């Protein structure tokens, strides 16, 4: 008789809402370096080659794409929620896109 | 003595430079006296203010660096400062904390 | 060569309103971009607000419109102000 | 390579938003308008260079195709 | 509900102002009025602030319906204005 | 002196609006919020066109200073100069 | 003798060079920058001028109408992309049910 | 001032039996006042990030690549190219 009890898991969100305010808090780059510098590469590559990329560039157009995500889960966010849902669907990425202008 | 323009209007920001990017920033071929001093007494108003609500806000976290992120919370924590900075994304400022109210669990 | 900045003068208005607070690297770097963007808008109204009344010259009424334009609110009005009396203090010297 | 934007990093971008719940058809939508907003800016900044006579693209002309599309950033040197 | 879809149908074709002009030429005056007194109008410029306010609220309620159905409804509410409002950006 | 005005605005007039839009049935709050939505956005441009006006030494407002004040506004206007 | 002889153009080369000389937009203009202007100008505008004549046409109308300026606005993605911002006195909406 | 006759010209030579109002007319001027605008002032900005003084074809060219999108910007670019070397062989 020497087993052990189990301290069981968390109920779904407990951990979400944990983790939203650990990120919300802290302020540092969310996706990774390297995958993001090949992926502006590779859309880079497609107009002309030899074309060098400052890391200074590269940081910028992370934040950038940082930013603009965000601000699109914020408004996806309320277009879910007025919906009386708390999952979003990419119909609400679609919808404020569409309301953004962004989509014609 | 030769005093400066800023010493004479009182300013601490450069009146001498903005009459130079104002006359070789290509807008109008003549420039008037007064503009250069009340464009910098505009931009020394204007860096006062975001630079005390910023000192505060890190007053309030316990630190003596104003970081990005006391800039962003600075910022959008001022109604009419986050309307003149609406379309603005400042580096290494991160979000404000902000969870819906019927997001939360009952 | 060198290039032009606003640093020291952001420093020295910071010792001004906060003497025990520095301030970082970035946040300098956020600072300076944020004058010149308040400056390229500032210049470009009073520019376009000229052009149209067919005036070749930036005085203070222009900037002062130009303020009005831009800046939302209250805030407007304590520059307004401000930069009124940092001419009348021009005009009071010489 | 836009694989390489892996599900747990759009999931943290997704929940700095303030999102609790994530379908599971989102993440190929997220990656192809990531791909698209990258591809514009990706594409203006190239011009800026090309006009500039330079074969490295520099971070002013990235900040500047941004505030161009009314997308301002601070603290690259704007 | 057949005469909706005949009202959307016929407005939808025509190019007239659907705004009544002396309620609208008032409302205009009666703002102007507290930022500065003794104002005249130019009726071009009443004209012109008509039509981009016809054409302003033409567009949110293009936007509010896409929120109405969005939410599985065909009836438009207030909350579906302070979303397209809130989207939008204005504040 | 003109008072509580805004009630000018008929409530047929904001159904003929939302019909140009698209929109088959309107709740009853709907006019309330249409005009006040309606009020801030004719204050957002007089501001400007009034601002333009008082720069020029002008005492009425032109249609110029409307189509500017509109574009300023990201409000773009053809067809009444420019 | 007109440069707009010279370079096979109906728009005038010499009011876009007046425009941009007291524009003031720069301390010079080259020769060949009014000339490119007056050509793109003249391009775009017999492109939406085609088009509203098309509509026009379909509409069974003789004389071009803001509404049918609207309708060829609207109904093209590269001229309605570029003019999203823009909204046309008297064209009405597209209609779209 | 305005463009109305050189619109004539362009009206008459793509369609010689339709004709055009004059709100029509004030909508044309408008467009390409908005549109010379622009281009101008965008060329303009360009001068200024790369430290120099003069317009010439290839700041307006690159303009005309960042304003207008798509095909039509290829088709314009050429047409404006067509215009030089007509401008150049005259």
């Amino acid at each position: 008789t020497g087993g052990v009890m189990k301290p069981h898991r968390y109920r779904p969100g407990t951990v979400a809402l944990r983790e939203i305010r650990r990120y919300q808090k802290s302020t540092e780059l969310l996706i990774r370096k390297l995958p993001f510098q090949r992926l502006v590469r590779e859309i880079a590559q497609d107009f002309k080659t030899d074309l060098r990329f400052q890391s200074a560039a590269i940081g910028a157009l992370q934040e950038a794409s940082e930013a603009y995500l965000v601000g699109l889960f914020e408004d996806t966010n309320l277009c879910a929620i007025h919906a009386k849902r708390v999952t979003i669907m990419p119909k609400d990425i679609q919808l404020a896109r569409r309301i953004r202008g962004e989509r014609a | 003595k030769a005093k400066t323009r800023s010493s004479r209007a009182g300013l601490q920001f450069p009146v001498g430079r903005v009459h130079r990017l104002l006359r070789k920033g290509n807008y109008s071929e003549r420039v008037g006296a007064g503009a250069p001093v009340y464009l910098a007494a505009v931009l020394e108003y204007l860096t006062a203010e975001i630079l005390e609500l910023a000192g505060n806000a890190a007053r309030d976290n316990k630190k003596t660096r104003i970081i990005p992120r006391h800039l962003q919370l600075a910022i959008r924590n001022d109604e009419e400062l986050n309307k003149l900075l609406g379309r603005v994304t400042i580096a290494q400022g991160g979000v404000l904390p902000n969870i819906q109210a019927v997001l939360l669990p009952k | 060569s060198r290039k032009e900045s606003y640093s020291i003068y952001v420093y020295k208005v910071l010792k001004q309103v906060h003497p025990d607070t520095g301030i970082s690297s970035k946040a300098m770097g956020i600072m300076n971009s944020f004058v010149n963007d308040i400056f390229e808008r500032i210049a470009g109204e009073a520019s376009r607000l000229a052009h149209y009344n067919k005036r070749s010259t930036i005085t203070s009424r222009e900037i002062q419109t130009a303020v009005r334009l831009l800046l939302p609110g209250e805030l407007a009005k304590h520059a307004v102000s401000e930069g009124t009396k940092a001419v009348t203090c021009y005009t009071s010297a010489k | 390579n836009i694989q390489g934007i892996t599900k747990p990093a759009i999931r943290r971008l997704a929940r700095r938003g303030g999102v609790k719940r994530i379908s599971g058809l989102i993440y190929e939508e997220t990656r192809g308008v990531l791909k698209v907003f990258l591809e514009n800016v990706i594409r203006d900044a190239v011009t800026y260079t090309e006009h500039a006579k330079r074969k490295t693209v520099t971070a002013m002309d990235v900040v500047y195709a941004l505030k161009r599309q009314g997308r301002t950033l601070y603290g690259f040197g704007g």
